[PDB]
């Protein structure tokens, strides 16, 4: 991911 | 080419166009006992032989003309038998189609290089009229005289005896295929004549002189269903029996070529510098107007009440140019991502001489491989005789195929290839968590060899400056030592790292095999490529992410350099980190200033150049003049 | 290209291929102290320096090896730095992917013209199978022997150190753009590796030399959304360590194109004629056997109860060939019209070497302009320098686009467009009720010139014809007396229609024109061209119809030819219409035979030529050595 | 169109 650079992530996002 | 038969029995009527060949063809209805013909012509009218002739087949006759005809019949042909005669009545007109076909600036087919020939036509991809939320080209009228600056002029001038239209007709026309790709306005005030919904349009074209002007524009770009090319043809019919069908007497055709959509290199001067305005980004923001400040550039902040908590600038959106010999305008292409941004690209940045373009599946599903942030182009090189003066589009790719891997998206790729001035350039950066290019290669301006530097990542050289510290006796010093809340790390427990070594080492193998296909690529040598400092990670997925802030993921604005802070270790009261990149770029005439991103951008996988969008000046090359 | 970076630190193990350069970077990570070098190298490496040297970036040091090594790290090289010393080890192997770029029919770009490389792709579109009835490219299994002919061969030679494949793998793959066109399969038995559903391949290889082989098959001909080139990669992928994802250290690729779909003009020698069988269709089948047996053909007679009633062979189909230097075979290619004949081109033409191909909607709407009787193609020609070794194809049109007219199928246009050997040539033949090419334009041969004729229809002969019959005392002689149920029209009588003559002239207009873009197009003279006597005629719409046989239709088979009988007035026992053309085309060697069609194709709007097809021997000259 | 040359016709076919 939402804020994340990564578009899509099972952790980050 | 016109045939023109004469037969002795009745004489014949035709009409000539000035500038184009006549052949009289006399041997078809010729007597048969005939063997031997004179020409008798009018002082107007010049004959070519190709004083009797032969009569055979093989000599031919060619007529020509220097004044159109005030009256019909003007000029007469006599053709003595040997004494049969025949008589040709004939007068002339005159039929212009001009267009910029010089490429200079003032009014049937397209070559490239310095020596074609061929006009240029623009999208109309703007917003001209404040009133309306749509592009300039959405719409069948035109409401603004601004918006007759993006449109093409071409000049249909006739000069034909008076009452000449009374048996003959002109038609202007498209083909079906490019018809969907063009619309042609007639200057009176503009009204439609050829469009996505007529094909076809009846001229009204008053006796004696007459000059008519006609406003082209495009309505999309080249594509892989699309090579660029419009051809607008004139025909001029006769209609002197009225229920015999017009038949077509005389056909001229004018060519115009789409410019493509041109990207810009980090070498071009910057104009305007885009950035996003999201809660405790405000040190960030202070640099990066004193940055722009320095470099005599403006800014456009985006206020979070429009972020939508999204602060990646760069992947939402690209900039590049489109130029033709009367107009040149900038144009932005929006990326098949739609996070928080969707709406900047189309409701902040096209407007008044600043048009739009955006591709792939707007709701679809896409990978993390589309973002902008991918999409790069490197300054002109020549490679191995070939030249690219507008540079080389570099994105990111994988090795090979599979399951798991990813890709930019086949549509923007098949857009980037039809765009034909700047060839495309595949490279690995599948191997990164993000997978943009970049996150490890950087170009930088130089005034020596080519004019540029290539910057690449290098874990070998962070290692090596981190053995000359320890055996310097500087071993003990911490890395993230002026950053808080975090772990700060001894030399010596990150040089007997074997796991971080592995992975650094693996990281090394990807940089130094797209290092070699950027070479072959691009034409460069081991003097034009600078390694950088930098460590990295393999974390989920075995993907590999910075270990610290990414220094080569930094904001060039001509010769100042906004630099994501490492935190290096501290010897002597200076970060060593910051002192090598200093020293490896100052010789080239950079200014190097260090900005704190770490946790506002780093936190979240990002740096500076990932949050921020330069608008750098068009090259001063023509893409006409290039030959791909 | 490929860069190796040695360190006094540890000796590093490097795996080199034969035939390609390795650069051996040694100033990386050189002492700092250091000022020179020197190079001890085994004698089974050859080192290129471009007897100390200075150490300096711009010094460049390049390995070469002349056989692959038998053990890992076979062949050390000794870099002294003045002294430290630093060790390589270094093991060679052999990595070749070979086909047959040289189109000579035995085992990384493609480039026209007879000095160029790059193989050629055979779309596998026959039926070798007897107990099926789809193509043989629609599944994915090999089932017959002979099905292995139509396929290209691809050679893997590995020459590598016994377990050596315990760490690295191989890796065949092709892209996901070009990976839904593209079948291989890896002899053993034929099992598919890669294709539509499967882009890569994890081959197996063991240790020591080994050779294995792969079939490449086609599975679409090219297309405005396929160029026609294909790139099949082999990469030598690292795995040494398991947690540590696998890295790319070589790579080879092989680039086919696609064989195009290649016409035949009537000049080429006939093979095979066919021919439908519909009720009282006997003694035009009895002319047409005889012209075949004197031609030295064969006949195909398709029964009524397959025709359905339709006798129109020549616009259901169009046979050419695809040919490449290991295999050449005939294609049919389908009209989108489906009438009667819809099924023959599928059931009882595609066969065991004879391919099938098929464009435009099957069941949408269409025009008459799509029927393969408006397809022909030329002989070959020179036109200003360029050259057409194999002909230009050339199909009707209309003059402008409007909201009567009609057109060929875009989808046909773009495929013939996309087969780039022969360029399209747009006619005007839209003037007709039918709007056939083949209605007023023919080719025959003749020893002499450039080989050929050009018959174009010609009214204006026509009533030359007749004008000097009644001149000669014959002005009561009766067109249409040989045959009956009809009126005749004496000679005076078909001289003074006014309607008539100025239909006439209106289509002689429109033949001008056409004959005008004809020699523009094929860069032909007045002598290549040879007019026929007709008489056309207004009708519905105001659209030409053939006021008697068109003699322009006729069936050309060598020095054969099957003309329309005209059944014109009969002058001293012979038809004036049949001794002219006998007079016109006698000398050029040709023997001319007359075919009654009157009530069974005539009545029909049709004729000899509309119902028969011919297949004709394929070019001599290679289409990979045209330069288009 | 059905036995005519033609592909449409309002008269012939
Ligand atoms: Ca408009
Ligand atoms: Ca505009
Ligand atoms: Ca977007
Ligand atoms: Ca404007
Ligand atoms: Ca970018
Ligand atoms: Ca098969
Ligand atoms: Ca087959
Ligand atoms: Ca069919
Ligand atoms: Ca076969
Ligand atoms: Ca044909």
């Amino acid at each position: 991911x939402y804020r994340d650079h990564h578009y899509r992530h099972p952790k980050y996002c | 080419g016109t045939l023109i038969r004469v037969t002795p029995e009745q004489p014949t009527h035709a009409v000539c166009v000035l500038g184009t060949l006549t052949q009289l063809d006399i041997c078809s209805s010729a007597p048969d006992d005939c063997t031997s013909f004179s020409i008798n012509a009018s002082p107007g009218v010049v004959v070519d032989i190709a004083s009797t002739w032969p009569l055979d087949p093989g000599v031919e006759v060619t007529l020509t003309m220097k004044a159109a005809s005030g009256s019909t019949g003007d000029q007469k042909v006599q053709i003595s038998y040997y004494p049969v005669k025949a008589l040709l009545y004939l007068t002339a007109v005159e039929i212009s189609l001009c267009a910029d076909i010089t490429r200079t600036g003032k009014v049937r087919t397209w070559t490239w290089g310095p020596c074609g020939q061929g006009a240029i036509l623009l999208v109309n991809c703007d917003r001209d009229n404040l009133e309306s939320s749509a592009m300039d080209c959405e719409d069948d009228e035109v409401l603004d005289s601004e918006d007759l600056q993006d449109m093409s002029l071409m000049t249909l001038s006739t000069k034909t005896p008076k009452d000449f239209f009374t048996n003959h007709t002109l038609v202007l026309h498209v083909a079906r295929s490019e018809m969907d790709k063009v619309r042609v306005f007639q200057a009176t005030k503009c009204s439609v004549v050829l469009g996505p919904k007529w094909p076809s349009h009846y001229l009204m074209v008053p006796g004696g002189k007459h000059n008519m002007d006609f406003y082209v524009e495009a309505l999309a770009f080249p594509d892989t269903d699309f090579p660029g090319l419009i051809t607008l043809t004139i025909s001029l019919l006769d209609t002197s029996n009225l229920e015999l069908p017009e038949a077509v007497v005389f056909q001229d055709s004018v060519v115009f070529r789409v410019a493509p959509w041109i990207m810009t290199p980090n070498t071009q001067p910057p104009q305007e510098v885009y950035a996003c305005s999201i809660f405790e980004n405000e040190d960030f923001l202070k640099s990066v107007t004193t940055l722009a400040m320095k470099a005599k550039c403006k800014l456009t902040i985006c206020p979070e009440e429009e972020n939508m908590d999204d602060q990646w600038m760069q992947d939402e959106m690209e900039i590049g140019y489109i130029q033709a010999p009367h107009k040149t305008l900038p144009v932005v292409f929006d990326s098949p991502r739609n996070r928080g941004l969707k709406e900047f690209p189309i409701k902040r940045v096209m407007g008044p001489d600043f048009g739009y373009v955006t591709r792939g599946p707007q709701t679809g599903g896409i990978s993390g491989l589309d973002s902008f942030g991918n999409l790069e182009v490197s300054p002109p090189v020549t490679v191995r005789g070939k030249e690219y003066p507008l540079g080389r589009i570099l994105f990111g790719d994988s090795c090979y195929p599979s399951n798991d891997s990813r890709q930019m998206h086949q549509a923007l790729q098949d857009f980037l290839s039809a765009q034909q001035v700047q060839a495309p350039v595949k490279l690995y950066s599948d191997w990164l968590s993000v997978g943009h290019v970049d996150e490890f290669l950087s170009f930088v301006p130089a005034p020596d060899r080519k004019g540029f530097r290539l910057l690449l990542a290098s874990p070998r050289s962070c290692y090596k400056l981190f053995q000359e510290q320890q055996n310097e006796g500087h071993g003990e010093a911490l890395l993230f030592e002026g950053i808080k809340k975090k772990k700060q790390q001894k030399i010596k427990n990150i040089l007997s790292n074997k796991t971080l070594r592995e992975h650094n080492s693996f990281v090394e193998r990807c940089i130094d095999w797209n290092r070699e296909l950027l070479k072959r690529e691009l034409g460069l040598a081991e003097s034009d490529i600078i390694d950088i400092p930098q460590l990295f990670k393999l974390k989920e997925f075995s993907k590999a992410e910075a270990f610290f802030p990414n220094m080569v993921n930094m904001l060039v604005l001509g010769k100042h350099l906004g630099i994501p802070k490492p935190f290096g270790p501290v010897i002597n009261g200076r970060c060593c980190l910051e002192e090598k990149v200093c020293s490896l770029l100052e010789p080239l005439g950079l200014q190097c200033t260090f900005i704190n991103d770490f946790f506002t951008y780093h936190i979240r996988h990002g740096e500076v150049h990932c949050g921020t969008n330069v608008r750098r000046k068009p090259f001063s090359f023509k893409w006409w003049n290039m030959v791909p």
